[PDB]
């Protein structure tokens, strides 16, 4: 299961940018 | 004819004096009387008084040389005849002689090679044996092209100098001011000192390991004094006291003279001859270095010589200067070693015969003026107590009482000027045990309710069998007019919650140093560390040391500090880590016993579960001044690796929780929902009291340090000053990792906390720092792109940052802190000071 | 203030300051030795020291001596007129140099008035006797081929050239049915055996101050320090002093330990610096109690003396006179002598601690080794004392104009190359330790 990392990838890259 | 045989001059060997050279006389009585006087000689006479004395030289004139013949021829001639030149002996030793003679070469030999072989040498004429490191018989042994050889010239010959100016011990916290560790390589001299590790042997048994010989002493037992009766005479017998008090120093002085007369001629001499040995030792290892040089410079051929310029006496210069840097060195080891050597194994054994000599006397004057007391008329008990005033402070030995030679003086200055030499008592961990590495050979019996560790960690715990006993050497000189002090590294549990009235109140003591209700005691009162003084008659005097209990967070409970104790005329003082903390007069008490066994043991009204742990505990027979002392604290703080929030070592694969030092009420927690650092604030003590405060420890993530490669000396699970590791964290079952994003744009970041898996945008590689030079238990955390790369990131740490609403704090990475810490003072202070908090039995929360 | 004679070896015999004299040692026997007075009651005779020893021991041989010396021979040394005068005119410049300065003049001084007393132990106390071989030597003043006709002379110290060991120097005293008159109070004629050219080397390994040297390693003496060194023996002998008490004695039950003689007291004494200490001070007493009883022996003798049976010539009072200020005796009204117990004490301190040759080397600017206990290397010879360039009665080797006065310079051996010369391992005789190696 790699998706598990992708999805809190984004949730980084929006937190960021936030 | 086979069989190694080597011939030495006489003139090479020792010269030690026979026990039989030396005086008896001591031994003999003596009769004191009203008019009896003391008796010395100084061998010293004034040579300006010589010159200008008008009375030396005669100003009778010369009677006339002419007389009758000689008829009367008797006389005795005396007759010489010469003896053998040569005397062959056969020895199983191998000690200066035959290795100095493993050093040297013949002339007509080509193509030699150092070796670390001893035996080697002798069998083989191309090797010869030399002393410094495996890395310079190495270098020393290469062959090379024509064009780096000018390179490789300039390279051993540089590393011989070093190799020769070696002037300190590879461990920094043994208490050793000079050595050269090489010097049992090159001589062998005394008990094998080639074979093991020199540095090591010598830190446990001093100068004696050099000696080829431990001389046997003359130490005569002082004869009796016989008092004259002057029935008659008041004022005769007053003078016979007085008389028998004035010569007592006289075998005072000469017993001490007759030590240091067997000192010059039996272990001086020893030290003179191996002085002289690593003086020929290192010229031969220069010799056979430019034999090295020379002898490959001309395998080249003679175009291959003009490509390469060398200078042989440049060489030869620059060699010499090396040898001649390495020989003062030499000689003040040495003469340091003498002079211990003599303050140490010969003094006191004196010092134990004139005591038992001053009891006699004591003995036998107090009588007198109990035979004579109708006489004295009742000034009889001002007698009593004038002799046991003058006999209760000995006389201090001082070398320059027997020698006007400035170098044996300046010697024993230096010898005083040095603060490790006022060392006493010096416990310290070899071999799953406790021993004396003071040089006066303390006994110390440790029994199997202390746990050992090889941090010198030792831990006292409630159990009758949990006691160490330290027996003192009486011999060592302080009873009225105290100058000492005592110094270690204590480590105090914390409180419990619900049993702290028991805490508070109840003393126990835990150092007890007592012989006839007197002398000294190291004692706890829950947070309050305490020293006591107590005289012969009973008296007590108390300095102590308090640290706060309603402190959120606490420097002290339960962490390892540093202690020192001092007393001199005026002041029982306590130092804390290096600072002053408190002061107590303590001219009030007289005569205190400080030569009574110490009894390391919890002694009190104690809990089940109670124990203390210590480490370094040390004596010395002076008074610390605060540099000593804060000398002693930066040395004793010294290590290769990190310590965790206690003060113990920091380890790879231990759970810890994290602390910050500039946000110390604040702790790290994952998000909900969200692969980022949340900053909290730490929840305080809940309930009941009054007397106590402090901030929850065990809070936030449970982190955990990894190592990155396997390829390193994996005897350990100690993490190192400049290791590469990654910072894991617990999340539910599995072990997530701290990464930091590729791209960082602003001066502070959000840092990335997700599983572990091999991404290609984020950086995982974390190197462990100490910027501060002071001692501390703060570490850094510097992200770097990988290993190799020069280039630095930032460090982590904490951030307030802003985030619009249609202010929060944040596990960051940060550019500002790298321009911060390498100012002069050093900010304690800074948000990227981390230090990691272990679960410990002595914290309970 | 002291004069040195001025003569050549082959000038004419005139029974006064240059006379043929019969030494001690000779006996009896025909042996006469022509003798030069270079100053009052001191004599050179310039020729080998022969007394005791066998003619074939002056070559080098598979032997030696003495266990603690490196020993050159030269059975060739004094054997021509030329040579002898060249030994005179040596000492002659040596004696100018130790008079340059008040503290070498004033040890020839005392040497020279520390006349012998007129007796020893066997002798009553009523008596002075001048027929003893400790007081009285001849010379022969008949002519040529005469019958022998002999008077007698007083003389405090004879100086010979060297025994079969070159660099050997040593100082004598003289012993009569097995007791010394100079080590009893009396005094008595000294003897000396001495080689100005073939000098002592040492280094200064120990020393953190100046260790230049570059492998021809080290130091040469001056000869008349060697020499001065000497003559503080011949003082104690002469004054009654040489000591006789408990000796340094070397343990010699393993391999490696070094094998000497005895060594007494005054050895180290003499030397002075750090050595003194090694004599403890119960020695130190008991050998000041000696030599005060000695002396006490001595004023009751001065106060008892009645008659000299062996020479009608000689005044009683002028003797006891000339006594009584040697040994700083004190008279009373009625003009019995005594012993003052402060004057003694300063006597005493100035003959065994005030003359050393520490002292003299630093009070003369001259390098010497810094123990009796340092290492000695192989001697060197130099090459002409008589070359002002090389050496003068001012500065020895460490003339200013050569800029040889700092550090020593002039005695160095690698600065001051033209003074010396190495000697060939084959002549030079050592005693060795050969240590073959077992197992088990």
């Amino acid at each position: 299961k790699e998706d598990a990392f992708s999805k809190l990838k984004e949730k980084f890259m929006n937190e960021l940018h936030k | 004819a086979p069989g190694i045989c080597i011939d030495v001059d006489n003139e090479d060997l020792f010269f030690i004096a026979d026990k039989n050279s030396f005086s008896d006389d001591l031994s003999k009585n003596e009769r004191i009387e009203y008019n009896t006087q003391s008796n010395y000689i100084e061998n010293d006479f004034p040579i300006n008084e010589l010159i200008l004395d008008t009375d030396l030289i005669s100003k009778i004139e010369l009677p006339s040389e002419n007389t009758e013949s000689l008829t009367d021829f008797n006389v005795d001639v005396p007759v010489y005849e010469k003896q053998p030149a040569i005397k062959k002996i056969f020895t199983d030793e191998n000690t200066i002689f035959q290795y100095l003679y493993s050093q040297t070469f013949p002339l007509d030999i080509r193509d030699i090679s150092l070796t670390s072989s001893f035996d080697d040498a002798l069998l083989f004429s191309n090797k010869v044996y030399s002393f410094f490191s495996m890395d310079y018989i190495k270098t020393a042994n290469k062959v090379v092209e024509a064009g780096l050889f000018a390179g490789w010239v300039k390279q051993i010959v540089n590393d011989f100098v070093i190799e020769a100016n070696k002037s300190n011990t590879m461990d920094k916290i043994a208490d050793i001011s000079l050595i050269v560790p090489y010097i049992g390589l090159a001589l062998n001299v005394g008990n094998e000192t080639a074979k093991g590790n020199f540095e090591n042997a010598f830190e446990i048994a001093g100068a004696s390991i050099l000696l080829e010989f431990i001389p046997e002493l003359l130490i005569p037992v002082v004869g009796a004094f016989l008092l004259e009766s002057y029935i008659d005479n008041k004022n005769k017998i007053i003078k016979t006291i007085d008389n028998a008090l004035t010569k007592r120093n006289e075998k005072w002085s000469d017993m001490y003279g007759l030590i240091v007369a067997q000192w010059l001629s039996t272990v001086n001499t020893q030290f003179y001859t191996i002085k002289e040995g690593m003086y020929k030792a290192l010229n031969y290892q220069a010799q056979a270095l430019e034999e090295i040089i020379k002898y490959r410079y001309n395998i080249y051929s003679e175009k291959e010589k003009s490509n390469i310029n060398i200078d042989f006496n440049d060489i030869n210069s620059k060699l010499n200067e090396g040898i001649n840097q390495a020989i003062d060195n030499i000689n003040n080891f040495i003469n340091g070693c003498s002079v211990s050597y003599l303050m140490k194994k010969m003094i006191p054994l004196a010092v134990e015969k004139l005591l038992d000599f001053d009891n006699t006397l004591k003995k036998n004057l107090l009588n007198y003026i109990d035979e004579n007391k109708l006489y004295l008329i009742g000034s009889a008990e001002y007698e009593k107590s004038k002799v046991n005033k003058y006999l209760k402070t000995i006389m201090p030995f001082d070398l320059s009482i027997y020698t006007n030679d400035t170098i044996l003086i300046e010697m024993f200055n230096k010898y005083n000027s040095e603060i490790l030499n006022n060392i006493i008592l010096n416990l310290r961990y070899k071999d799953n045990n406790l021993i004396d590495l003071s040089g006066y050979g303390a006994k110390v019996e440790v029994y199997d309710g202390v746990e050992l560790n090889d941090k010198n960690q030792f831990k006292l715990t409630s159990s009758a069998n949990s006691k160490i006993r330290v027996t003192q050497n009486q011999n060592i000189i302080n009873s009225v007019f105290l100058d000492f002090s005592v110094s270690f590294w204590i480590r105090i549990p914390k409180y419990k919650n619900d049993g702290i009235q028991n805490y508070i109140h109840n003393e126990y003591t835990i150092i007890n140093c007592m012989k006839n209700n007197s002398g000294w005691k190291i004692s706890i009162r829950g947070n309050r560390i305490i020293w006591t003084l107590i005289d012969i008659n009973g008296k007590t005097k108390s300095v102590f040391f308090e640290y706060n209990i309603r402190e959120d967070i606490s420097e002290y409970i339960n962490r390892w500090f540093f202690v020192t104790i001092t007393n001199n005329l005026n002041n029982a003082k306590i130092y804390i880590n290096g600072k002053l903390e408190s002061n107590t007069d303590i001219k009030d008490i007289r005569e205190v016993i400080a030569n009574g066994e110490i009894i390391f043991k919890l002694d009190g009204d104690i809990d089940r579960t109670q124990f203390i742990w210590m480490k370094y505990f040390s004596i010395f027979n002076t008074e610390l001044s605060q540099s000593n002392i804060e000398e002693r604290y930066k040395i004793q703080s010294y290590s290769e690796y990190l310590k965790d929030f206690w003060g113990n070592p920091l380890m790879y694969n231990k759970e810890y929780y994290m602390f910050n030092a500039g946000n110390k009420n604040s702790y790290i927690k994952l998000k909900k929902d969200s692969p980022v650092g949340e900053i909290l604030t730490r929840s305080k003590y809940n309930q009941n009291s009054k007397y106590i405060n402090y901030r929850d420890l065990y809070i936030g993530e449970k982190f955990i340090i990894r190592r990155k490669s396997n390829s390193q000396s994996i005897n350990d699970d100690i993490v190192r000053k400049e290791d590469y590791i990654y910072l894991d964290f617990f999340n539910l079952n599995q072990e997530w990792r701290v990464y930091t994003y590729k791209y960082f744009k602003k001066e502070e970041m959000k840092l990335f906390l997700a599983p572990i898996y091999d991404s290609d945008e984020f950086y995982n590689t974390i190197q462990i720092k100490e910027y501060d030079e002071q001692p501390t238990y703060s570490c850094q955390l510097l992200f770097k792109k990988d290993e190799e790369s020069t280039d630095e990131i930032g460090l982590i740490g904490i951030h307030r940052f802003y985030e619009s609403g249609i202010y929060k704090d944040y596990f960051c990475i940060s550019k500002w802190y790298l321009k911060e810490v390498k100012r002069k003072p050093y900010n304690l202070k800074l948000g990227c000071n981390w230090q990691f908090i272990p679960k410990d039995e002595g914290w309970t929360e």
